[PDB]
């Protein structure tokens, strides 16, 4: 928004087969950047070969 | 009687051991007044009294 999009990270074990847990996850912000221009929509990135 | 980036008070400048988040610039208390801050040009936790 404010002409800064931050990003958030965490890593976390789960023994669940898919879904998760009941625990609180803390995520501090990497990177605050200027980046100013909105994003209407996305889609994620993949790795084949 | 302290200017620091903008940041203007008057108050006691010492070594401190709070730690903060590498983006973050100031502490600050339970009053919101201004608390611990980071010396720009060397990176480092001043308090405030």
């Amino acid at each position: 928004i404010d002409g800064y999009f931050k990003i958030y990270s965490k890593h976390t074990p789960i023994n669940l087969v898919r879904d998760l847990p009941q625990g609180f996850s803390a995520l501090e912000p990497l990177v605050d950047l200027p980046i100013g221009i909105n994003i209407t929509r996305f889609q994620t990135l993949l790795a084949l070969h | 009687n302290f200017n620091f980036n903008g940041l203007t008070g008057t108050g006691v400048l010492t070594e401190s051991n709070k730690k903060f988040l590498p983006f973050q610039q100031f502490g600050r208390d339970i009053a919101d007044t201004t608390d611990a801050v980071r010396d720009p040009q060397t990176l480092e936790i001043l308090d405030i009294t």
